[PDB]
This record gives structure tokens, C-alpha cells and sequence, in this order.
């Protein structure tokens, strides 16, 4: 204890104290900032679900013009 | 056209799943921020003290503040809390003591009064202060100490030092008590000069 006391090296240089208001303002945009991770994340997920609204109306449409296709061709081969 | 409306349905589905991971996260992270920022603006605003003497009422301040401090600590689970949130919370804490230290330092007798009163919360909040923790040593450069270490250390150090050239050599026992007390909390560095 006494040699890192009287150390040159390992007597330490120092630096000032912090600012309170700054950590907690740096705490606060932090916050924040996931906040609007969240948000960001939630209007990406919001858009992706639309998305795959928009797919399954697709697929759907497809299979009704696939059925009346089909019951197209049933027909004529009837006739 | 079935098969590429269900690829893209699937690709959705699955950017909505890691989508809603994300925001998951985002938000119990936010929140647990939320909580820290409204804990730390409680410990700030605390009622006041009655102590007529502006040492005793800054004494009284200090131990409230570091029993919130040893609370919080206690409070926040070791394994959940970041190390960047941790090291905040130090400076933070450092931050707030150094003012305190030097508006009570100039009023208070080391010789008189061996023991302050808050050095029980100090030596609670050794750990947080980083004293128990091990140094950390380079390989080339010196490191710059605890911004609370260094803090006590100057100021800490000074005012044993003034203590130690104003008091008598023929009684060492109110020194001696001084630095049985203040040495929990008291670096190898300040120990070594007092020495």
C-alpha cells in the first residue's frame, strides 16, 4: 500500500467531479432514445402486419381467380 | 402468384416477430430507465433538516443521501444493473458528495471529531465507490483514479495533513482514532502520505 502510495506512477493524476444534471439529462436522452427504438420497431411491425394483410388478400384473390378458372374449364369441357 | 403471396407473407410475419422483439426490449429497457431517472430525481429532491449548525444540517444531508444511495444499491439487483449505469450511478454519487465534502470539510475538526457522521454510509458505499473493487493496471500508463477517490484524496488528505501539523506529537490518540475511523473509506495513496 505504501509503495503505490509514494509511486510516481501509481500516485494517480486526477480530474475533476461530474455534473449531476448532465448524467441525468444524459440518462433521460437515453431513455428517450429507446423510446423511440420502441416506437420505431412498433410502426415497423404495424407496416409488416399491413403487409401480410395485403399477401393474404392477394393469395386469396388468386385462389378465387384460380377457382373460376377452373370451374371455367369445367364448364367447357362440359359443353 | 400463391406461392410469392406467401413468401412475402412469411418474410413479413417474420420482420413483424423480430420487429415486435425489438420494440419488446426497447420499451422494458425504457422503462426500467424510467424508473432509474424517477429514483434518482426522489433521492434529489429530499425534505430538509432541521440542524441549526450549517455543519450538522450538511452532515444530516449527506447521510440521507448516501442511506438512499446504500437503498438503491440494494434495491438494484447486481446482475441486472449495466456497468454503464453502474458507472453513472458512481459518478453521480461522486459528483453529489464532492460538493458536500467541501462545504463540511472546512467546518469539520478531524481532531475533534474523530468518526463523522456519515461514515457509515460510507463505508457502505465503499463498494459502489470502487475501493473494494481491484485497480486496474496498464501495461504503459498510469491510471487516473476514482472520481471520488481523487475527490477524497485531495480533500481528505488535505485536511488530515492540516490535522496532522496543528495537533500535538505528545497525544496521538485523537489522530490515531481519526484514522482508525476515516481509514475504510481512506486510499492507499492518502494513507501513505498521512503516514
Amino acid at each position: 500500500d505504501l509503495y503505490e502510495g509514494r509511486g510516481p506512477d501509481d500516485i494517480p493524476r486526477m480530474k475533476p467531479l461530474p455534473k449531476l444534471g448532465d448524467v441525468l439529462q444524459r440518462i433521460r436522452e437515453a431513455i428517450q432514445g429507446l423510446e423511440g427504438e420502441v416506437v420505431r420497431k412498433r410502426s415497423r411491425i404495424e407496416g409488416l402486419e399491413k403487409e401480410k394483410a395485403e399477401i393474404l388478400v392477394r393469395e386469396k384473390e388468386v385462389q378465387e381467380i384460380l377457382n373460376q378458372a377452373g370451374q371455367k374449364y369445367q364448364e367447357v369441357v362440359g359443353g | 402468384e400463391w406461392q410469392s403471396l406467401q413468401e412475402r407473407k412469411a418474410y413479413i410475419d417474420l420482420q413483424l416477430q423480430q420487429e415486435r422483439q425489438e420494440l419488446e426490449e426497447l420499451e422494458a429497457s425504457l422503462q426500467g430507465n424510467r424508473s432509474v431517472t424517477t429514483a434518482c430525481e426522489t433521492a434529489l429532491r429530499p425534505p430538509e433538516s432541521g440542524e441549526l449548525d450549517q455543519k450538522k444540517d450538511l452532515e444530516y444531508r449527506l447521510e440521507r443521501i448516501i442511506a438512499g444511495l446504500a437503498s438503491a444499491t440494494t434495491s438494484l439487483i447486481v446482475g441486472t444493473m449495466l456497468p454503464q449505469v453502474r458507472d453513472e450511478l458512481g459518478a453521480l454519487a461522486v459528483a453529489a458528495i464532492h460538493p458536500l465534502f467541501n462545504q463540511f470539510r472546512q467546518l469539520w475538526d478531524p481532531l475533534e471529531e474523530p468518526k463523522p457522521s456519515f461514515v457509515d454510509g460510507m463505508k457502505e458505499i465503499r463498494s459502489l465507490l470502487g475501493l473494494d473493487q481491484k485497480p486496474k493496471k496498464k501495461t504503459y500508463r498510469k491510471p487516473s483514479a476514482t472520481p471520488y477517490e481523487t475527490m477524497m484524496y485531495e480533500l481528505w488528505l488535505r485536511t488530515v495533513a492540516a490535522s496532522v501539523r496543528e495537533w500535538d506529537v505528545r497525544e496521538p490518540e485523537p489522530l490515531i482514532a481519526v484514522l482508525e475511523a476515516w481509514d475504510a473509506l481512506l486510499p492507499g495513496f492518502v494513507r501513505a502520505q498521512l503516514l
